[PDB]
């Protein structure tokens, strides 16, 4: 309540920080078929692999891990919305404090106007009396 | 030290004053109005069994 | 006027906070969870299904149709992953833009506050200067000079 | 403005963050005037 | 004080502290920097009076002097009229 300035400053700082740490959603994988069984056996044949071997597809594992990571990214989006609403409330409060400060400033300004016009009158009358003494 | 004076009074004295007093944080003891009636008198009288 | 200024932030934020994409993403995530669930369900069910049989021969056609259905199911799984990914990326874009609006307003309001406070400092300093001025120089001067002019009236009157 | 503003707003002039300008620093007494013009008729 | 030798020149106004010629580089808001004679006089007058947050309860609990007092002499009147 001393300097809404510095407080909102730290607030927007936290903002920048988190805001900018970008996070990229999980990537997409080859349309299921790939590498296409028909072609896999060809690869497993032009390799001259000693031990006889089979082609164990894993597409499913990759796909469900992607499900989990996308779920996590949606949770991240929710957290983001929540933090945004929090920063909005913080701004509301700091803005009330700032309207207070702006009123204070306008008031000090009008007071300065008053004192200045008053001293103007005073110095005018002082010149008057000094010249009048010079005459007397 | 003026900025430290600002932060001092905002951290030793920034919270609301906890000396709340109207009539109700006080217990029910502070709502009574004592009165005291009676009459003393000296008499030269017997005891009247 | 920061109170009907941050009220416009609160207004603009939630009305550029499009509800449709978010309900859509909720529904699609629910659907994909239900899908993995029925997937494990089919696993156990086909387990018990082979458990019986063992003498009811599986015809060639059956096995061909089974390979085909398996490729089609991996394909549908990729499809749903893609849909969820797209919706989530769109939601990320909208959220990032809302965050940009918010940070802009914050910094702009921060700067406005700095300006108000600095004007306070300057005007308050000038006040100090002028008040000191009068209470010393100006005031002394005025009083002593009025005393002198009164003495002058006195002498001129004693004269006439 | 005076010295106060022309030193802190012109030597720096809104620039900042890597510049750093350099360091800051007979024949006794008679009340009669002995006249400069030596014409005896000059006063 | 964070390095000797040369004198202060400007003012910070976010964290209220004097700024030297080498100091604005580590100041993140560098603008909001003013010369350092005017801030001084302003702070002088300001302090000169009672401080603002100090005047929050230089006017808040002075009514709480009176709220406690109007009941304190209330008990005084009750006990005195019984004495």
């Amino acid at each position: 309540v001393a300097n809404p300035s510095d407080s909102l400053m730290t607030l927007a700082e936290k903002c920048h920080q988190k805001w900018s740490q970008t996070k990229n959603p999980p990537a997409l994988s080859p349309y299921p078929p790939f590498p296409a069984s028909e072609e896999a056996e060809a690869i497993l044949q032009r390799a001259n692999l000693d031990y006889d071997a089979v082609v164990m597809d894993t597409t499913g594992e990759h796909l469900r891990e992607t499900t989990k990571t996308l779920v996590q990214y949606s949770q991240d989006i929710l957290n983001r919305d929540s933090t945004i609403q929090s920063v909005l409330k913080s701004l509301k409060a700091h803005g009330h404090v700032g309207n207070v400060y702006d009123a204070v400033e306008k008031g000090n300004r009008e007071r300065l106007k008053q004192y200045l016009d008053v001293i103007a009158q005073l110095q005018a009358e002082m010149d008057v009396t000094y010249k009048s003494i010079h005459y007397g | 030290y003026k900025h430290k004076f600002d932060l001092a009074a905002a951290n030793i004295f920034g919270g609301a004053v906890r000396v709340d007093v109207d009539l109700d944080s006080m217990p029910a003891w502070m709502s009574e109005k004592f009165i005291l009636q009676g009459s003393f008198s000296v008499t030269t009288a017997p005891y009247a069994v | 006027n920061y109170e009907e200024a941050t009220s416009m932030l609160w207004k603009v934020q939630d009305m550029a906070d499009e509800k449709q994409l978010k309900e859509e993403v909720v529904k699609v995530l629910e659907n994909l969870v239900r899908k993995q669930l029925e997937r494990e369900d089919a696993q156990k069910r086909e387990a018990e299904e082979g458990g019986c049989t063992y003498l009811l021969e599986e015809t060639s056609k059956d096995r061909e149709e089974k390979r085909r259905r398996e490729v089609e199911e991996i394909r549908s799984q990729w499809e749903d992953i893609h849909l969820l990914r797209e919706l989530l990326l769109r939601l990320n874009k909208n959220c990032t833009d809302r965050e940009s609006l918010v940070h802009k307003f914050t910094l702009s309001m921060v700067g406005r506050l700095q300006l108000t406070e600095m004007c306070n400092l300057r005007i308050l300093a000038e006040h100090h200067n002028m008040q000191r001025l009068q209470q010393e120089n100006l005031m002394p001067l005025a009083e002593v000079l009025q005393a002198q002019y009164i003495s002058l009236f006195r002498q001129m009157t004693q004269e006439i | 403005i005076s010295y106060e503003e022309t030193k802190a707003l012109a030597r720096f002039k809104g620039r900042g963050r890597e510049y750093i300008p350099p360091k800051l620093t007979e024949e006794t007494l008679t009340l009669v005037h002995h006249t400069a013009s030596r014409n005896p008729l000059s006063p | 004080r964070r390095h000797p030798g040369e004198v202060y020149e400007l003012f910070c106004s976010i964290c209220h502290v004097a700024v030297c010629r080498l100091c604005r580089g580590n100041h993140l808001h560098a603008r909001s920097l003013m010369p350092l004679n005017k801030p001084y006089q302003a702070v002088l007058h300001m302090a000169k009076k009672p401080h603002f947050v100090l005047a929050a309860r230089r006017t808040e609990l002075e009514k709480r002097l009176e709220e406690v007092q109007k009941m304190l002499d209330g008990v005084r009147r009750n006990c005195r009229e019984e004495e």
